[PDB]
């Protein structure tokens, strides 16, 4: 499942595994790379996340290696992460569907539904998701700037 | 009624499940986009200055 | 009196409740409850639904929490209706018991007698319940696919 | 291995095995030996000084006797030094890499990075590059000087 990735990413993988080469013998922590899980092009939940930190850490010593650094970072780009169906998911909540849900019910959304967040995970949210500023949650935008990295 | 309500409601709600799961993919990325490359830098530079110390 | 439920119950019937439930504090509405609990895998018949809401919701204000919401799937667990039970009752809408109800019997009773429904909804029942085609009733099927909670 | 050079190199490297002998095993200790070294027409690192006494000192009190001066001798051979790869050393720390180094750029790498020199060093070198010495490496200089043997 290392394969599934692009050169340039395997590359910059390389780097990557080395800046956290902490261990030197070929070994990275899971959960500090957790962060790296969700950078390059991967749209992972905490769940996700957490489920490939430690399903994939073959190896198993708390620290995953180079190879399955690969198999790590592979796996997310499996789901199904598309840009309108996710439109289409804001308006379950936005009735009037223009593109707009208010900042406190996303917070409900999220914090209660399918995989529940965390509150830090939250305001981030509605900050990122607020691009206008406004105290509501512009989710158009929002998906904008998600589906950027 | 009790059943088929049941059921009929069940597949809207189930996909109002599955709809914030497909959220919460898709945001969740976001906030550890920046501590990456955070990471990124410290530790490009710590490989820079092992070239440099070589 | 949010006792009688199980945890496998209760989990699954915050998260639904969830789905409506804001900031994760515990309280939803009323006709949102009746929209929760037909998914819990359950099957309310409204008059228990709002039998409950009365002995819940003390005063029937229409706001109830997230304790409430247990105090009720407390009860639905003592009615729950299971498979046989409704393989039986369509053969009564079939008048004569020849197997399968007629093509708008259908359509009248479920309109004027029990909960009753609307003719939109008695033709989703069609697309549900009358998997021979326009107005012949399968309740074998119908049972098999709504126990396929 | 302590037969690997040859007669000439055997004459050359012994009597400057000597000039800075203090110690007095047969050896000679570290410093005092990279003294030998330097002297020597070659230029070893201070890291190549240990890499270099501790494969062949039987002893590992970081002194080495002459058949083993033999054996160093002749690895300081195989390190002969490379003229351009020190000026690629430049380029790096000075990362235009023009040909043009202020004391002050490249002081801030002797501090931090590689064998860091002591700032005596580092003036001396300020001044052996800037053959005028007055604070501005020009390494063009400073590596065909050091060829001069």
């Amino acid at each position: 499942m290392a394969d599934q990735l692009t050169e340039e990413q395997i590359a910059e993988f390389k780097e990557a595994f080395s800046l956290f080469d902490k261990d030197g013998d070929g070994t990275i922590t899971t959960k500090e790379l957790g962060t790296v899980m969700r950078s390059l092009g991967q749209n992972p939940t905490e769940a996700e996340l957490q489920d490939m930190i430690n399903e994939v850490d073959a190896d198993g010593n708390g620290t995953i290696d180079f190879p399955e650094f690969l198999t790590m970072m592979a796996r997310k780009m499996k789901d199904t992460d598309s840009e309108e169906e996710i439109r289409e998911a804001f308006r379950v909540f936005d009735k009037d569907g223009n593109g707009y849900i208010s900042a406190a019910e996303l917070r409900h959304v999220m914090t209660n539904l399918g995989e529940k967040l965390t509150d830090e995970e939250v305001d981030e949210m509605i900050r990122e998701a607020d691009i206008d500023g406004d105290g509501q949650v512009n989710y158009e935008e929002f998906v904008q700037m998600m589906t950027a990295k | 009624q009790s059943w088929f309500r049941g059921c009929q409601v069940r597949a809207y709600m189930r996909h109002l499940n599955r709809v914030v799961t497909i959220i919460q993919k898709w945001w969740r990325s976001y906030l550890g986009r920046k501590f990456y490359q955070l990471v990124v830098e410290a530790a490009y530079y710590t490989m820079k200055m092992n070239l440099y110390n070589e």
